[PDB]
C-alpha cells in the first residue's frame, strides 16, 4: 500500500507562519519528484510547488514564490512545506502528490495522492448575526429574512416559533471573502393573509449566545 | 528452441551511461530478428552490413549487444564514419561495421523534473577512440599550456559531464535508449544462428 | 495567471457519451503533449484518469479516452455510469503545471427541472444602515448546475456578487443563492436590477426596482 500522509493543518491568523509535512511509505520516495497541490474550498486545483528527486532543484508558482519553501529528507522519506506571511487567499486543502514505483506514469503527472490537510487563514472571530426582514411584495407571496455576517456556523432559523413549517426553505449560507457567513430563509404564503397573520423570524446563533426575533410585514 | 536473450538487453529496467556503455555477449542460441523488428515501435532501426529479412538465414560466431543512453540528436553519431563528442570520445563504430543500430525514445523513463544527473558522457579527450573502445578513466584534461598535476581548476577539467535530461526539452534534447547489435564472423564456429537454417536439418 | 478553459457544466444521459473540452494557449496545451485528466469525487482527492494526452493509468476503464488537437484537449467518457458523476480537471505541463477551471459532470437520473427564482430588494432597515443587499434565491432545479448573472439597467454587473455552490435539497433537486451587495446610493440611483439564472439552455430572469 503506497501511501502519502499530510499533517500540520489548522487555523492560522493572516500574516503568521505554518509548516506542513507529508510522510511517505510503500515506495522508493528518494527516487521520484513530489509536489504540493492545493484546492480552496469549493473551487479548483492549483499547483503550488515541486521538489526534484535530488532535493536541491525546487520550483514554485508565482502566487506562492517568496512565501513557501519546499524541502525533502530522503533518509527519513519525508517532505515539508514552510509557509510564511499567510494570506486568506491561501485557505485551502493541501495535497502532496507523486508517482509510485510500479506506475508507468512519469513524475510530471499526479498519480499518487494523499488525503490532504486543511489550512484556514482567517482573522475572523465569533460574530453574532444581524437579521433583516425581506418584506413581501405588493394569489401568493414570498417573505423571509436575511441573516447576515455571522461566524462561526451554524445558525438556526424558525418561523412563528415552530408554528409555521410548511413552505419554509432556509438556504445554505455563503462564505464571504470577509470570512463571515450570510444565509436567507424564505416562506411562501397566501397573499390574502398579509393583513391577518403575523410572520416572524426566530434566529439563533448558539456560538455567540444570540437569539433574535424579527417581524416581517409588507411595505 | 534455446532462443536468444534480447529481452534482457532491450527491456532492461536500467541502461548505462554512454561513456561506460554496457556490452552483453549473445552466444549459443537462435534468434528471430523479424520478431525484434516488429517487437516494438523503434524510432531508429538501421542495418549497415545487412538487412533483417536476410538475417534470419545467417550464422555468426558471436553477437554483441552494446547498450547505452544519449540525446536524440546524438543518435546520428551512432553510425560508421561519424564525428562528434559521442562518436569520437564515447562510442566509435568501425567503417567496416556489419550490424544494426536500434534506438527508441525513453523520455518517460530517464528524464526527471529538474534534470536527471545520473546519465553521463565524456566531454574531453586528448585523442579519438578506436572503434569499439571503452574509456572510463577520470583523469583531469589539460586544456591549456600549464600542466594540471591531477588538480581540477582553470583549463584543467573533469572529463565527464551530466546530461541532465528534462521533459521540458524538445525531442532532440530528450534521452534515447540505444542498442547496437554487432555480428562478428570469426574463423570459429557459429554460436548464434537465425531460424531459417533449420530446414537444412529436417 | 493562465487557466485552461473547461466548460463549467456537462450533462450526459446514462449509457451514452460526453466530451469535456479543455482549451489553452500554444505555450500550454500546444507546447507539449503533457496533458492529463483528473477525476475528483466530493470530499476526496483527485484521481489520474488520462496522461500523455491519450494514456490511461492502470485500473482506469477504456470508457475514458483522451485526445488533443491544436490548443484543445478533449476527455471523452462513453457508457456513462452513475459513479462517473464528478468534477473533472485537465492539466497541461509546459512551463508550469496549469489546471483547468473544472467541469461538473452530472449523470442525468431525473427529468429536467427548471429553476424557481425569487428576487428580494434591499430592506429599508439595511438602507438605514448605509448598506444594501439584493437576494436571488434559486430552487427546485435539476441538473444541479446554474449560472447567475446580475444586470443593472439592462447592462452587466460583476463586482459585489457572491454566489453559492448548488446544494442538494430533500426532494433531490438542487438550490443555490446569490447575494449582490451594493451601496444605498447605487441602489437608489439605477432604474432597476435583474437576476438571471441560466439552467441548461433556458434562462429565467427577475427584476426589482426601487420604491417610494
Ligand atoms: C520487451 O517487452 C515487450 C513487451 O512485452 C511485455 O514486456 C514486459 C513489460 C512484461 O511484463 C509483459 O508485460 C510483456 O511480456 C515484448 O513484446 C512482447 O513479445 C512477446 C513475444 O513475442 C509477445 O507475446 C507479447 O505480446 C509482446 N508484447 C507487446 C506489448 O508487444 C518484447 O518481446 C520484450 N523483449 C524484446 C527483446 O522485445
Amino acid at each position: 500500500q503506497v501511501q502519502l500522509v499530510e499533517s500540520g493543518g489548522g487555523v492560522v491568523q493572516p500574516g503568521r507562519s505554518l509548516r506542513l509535512s507529508c510522510a511517505a511509505s510503500g515506495f522508493t520516495f528518494s527516487n521520484y519528484a513530489i509536489h504540493w497541490v492545493r484546492q480552496a474550498p469549493g473551487k479548483g486545483l492549483e499547483w503550488v510547488a515541486v521538489v526534484s528527486y535530488d532535493g536541491s532543484n525546487k520550483y514554485y508558482a508565482e502566487s506562492v514564490k517568496g512565501r513557501f519553501t519546499i524541502s525533502r529528507d530522503n533518509s527519513k522519506n519525508t517532505l515539508s512545506l514552510q509557509m510564511i506571511s499567510l494570506r486568506p487567499e491561501d485557505t485551502a486543502v493541501y495535497y502532496c502528490a507523486s508517482v509510485a514505483d510500479t506506475a508507468m506514469v512519469p513524475e510530471w503527472y499526479f498519480d499518487l495522492w494523499g488525503q490532504g490537510t486543511m489550512v484556514t487563514v482567517s482573522s475572523a472571530s465569533t460574530k453574532g448575526p444581524s437579521v433583516f426582514p425581506l418584506a413581501p411584495s405588493s394569489g401568493t407571496a414570498a417573505l423571509g429574512c436575511l441573516v447576515k455576517d455571522y461566524f462561526p456556523e451554524p445558525v438556526t432559523v424558525s418561523w412563528n416559533s415552530g408554528a409555521l413549517t410548511s413552505g419554509v426553505h432556509t438556504f445554505p449560507a455563503v462564505l464571504q471573502s470577509s470570512g463571515l457567513y450570510s444565509l436567507s430563509s424564505v416562506v411562501t404564503v397566501p397573499s390574502s393573509s398579509l393583513g391577518t397573520q403575523t410572520y416572524i423570524c426566530n434566529v439563533n446563533h448558539k456560538p455567540s449566545n444570540t437569539k433574535v426575533d424579527k417581524k416581517v410585514e409588507p411595505k | 528452441t534455446n532462443l536468444c536473450p534480447f529481452g534482457e538487453v532491450f527491456n532492461a529496467t536500467r541502461f548505462a551511461s554512454v561513456y561506460a556503455w554496457n556490452r552483453k555477449r549473445i552466444s549459443n542460441c537462435v534468434a528471430d530478428y523479424s520478431v525484434l523488428y516488429n517487437s516494438a515501435s523503434f524510432s531508429t532501426f538501421k542495418c549497415y552490413g545487412v538487412s533483417p529479412t536476410k538475417l534470419n538465414d545467417l550464422c555468426f560466431t558471436n553477437v554483441y549487444a552494446d547498450s547505452f543512453v544519449i540525446r536524440g540528436d546524438e543518435v546520428r553519431q551512432i553510425a560508421p564514419g561519424q564525428t562528434g563528442k559521442i562518436a569520437d570520445y564515447n562510442y566509435k563504430l568501425p567503417d567496416d561495421f556489419t550490424g544494426c543500430v536500434i534506438a527508441w525514445n525513453s523520455n518517460n523513463l530517464d528524464s526527471k523534473v529538474g534534470g536527471n544527473y545520473n546519465y553521463l558522457y565524456r566531454l574531453f579527450r586528448k585523442s579519438n577512440l578506436k572503434p569499439f573502445e571503452r574509456d572510463i578513466s577520470t583523469e583531469i584534461y589539460q586544456a591549456g599550456s600549464t600542466p594540471c598535476n591531477g588538480v581540477e581548476g582553470f583549463n584543467c577539467y573533469f572529463p565527464l559531464q551530466s546530461y541532465g535530461f528534462q521533459p521540458t526539452n524538445g525531442v532532440g534534447y530528450q534521452p534515447y535508449r540505444v542498442v547496437v547489435l554487432s555480428f562478428e564472423l570469426l574463423h570459429a564456429p557459429a554460436t548464434v544462428c537465425g531460424p531459417g537454417l533449420e530446414v537444412l536439418f529436417q | 495567471q493562465s487557466v485552461l478553459t473547461q466548460p463549467r457544466s456537462v450533462s450526459g444521459s446514462p449509457g451514452q457519451s460526453v466530451t469535456i473540452s479543455c482549451t489553452g494557449t500554444s505555450s500550454d496545451v500546444g507546447a507539449y503533449n503533457y496533458v492529463s485528466w483528473y477525476q475528483q469525487h466530493p470530499g476526496k482527492a483527485p484521481k489520474l484518469m488520462i496522461y500523455d494526452v491519450s494514456a490511461r493509468p492502470s485500473g482506469v476503464p477504456d470508457r475514458f479516452s483522451g485526445s488533443k488537437s491544436g490548443n484543445t484537449a478533449s476527455l471523452t467518457i462513453s457508457g456513462l455510469q452513475a459513479e462517473d458523476e464528478a468534477d473533472y480537471y485537465c492539466c497541461s505541463y509546459a512551463g508550469s503545471w496549469v489546471f483547468g477551471g473544472g467541469t461538473k459532470l452530472t449523470v442525468l437520473g431525473q427529468p429536467k427541472a427548471a429553476p424557481s427564482v425569487t428576487l428580494f430588494p434591499p430592506s429599508s432597515e439595511e438602507l438605514q444602515a448605509n448598506k444594501a443587499t439584493l437576494v436571488c434565491l434559486i430552487s427546485d432545479f435539476y441538473p444541479g448546475a446554474v449560472t447567475v448573472a446580475w444586470k443593472a439597467d439592462s447592462s452587466p454587473v460583476k463586482a459585489g456578487v457572491e454566489t453559492t455552490t448548488p446544494s442538494k435539497q430533500s426532494n433531490n433537486k438542487y438550490a443555490a443563492s446569490s447575494y449582490l451587495s451594493l451601496t444605498p446610493e447605487q441602489w437608489k440611483s439605477h432604474r432597476s436590477y435583474s437576476c438571471q439564472v441560466t439552467h441548461e439552455g433556458s434562462t429565467v430572469e427577475k427584476t426589482v426596482a426601487p420604491t417610494e
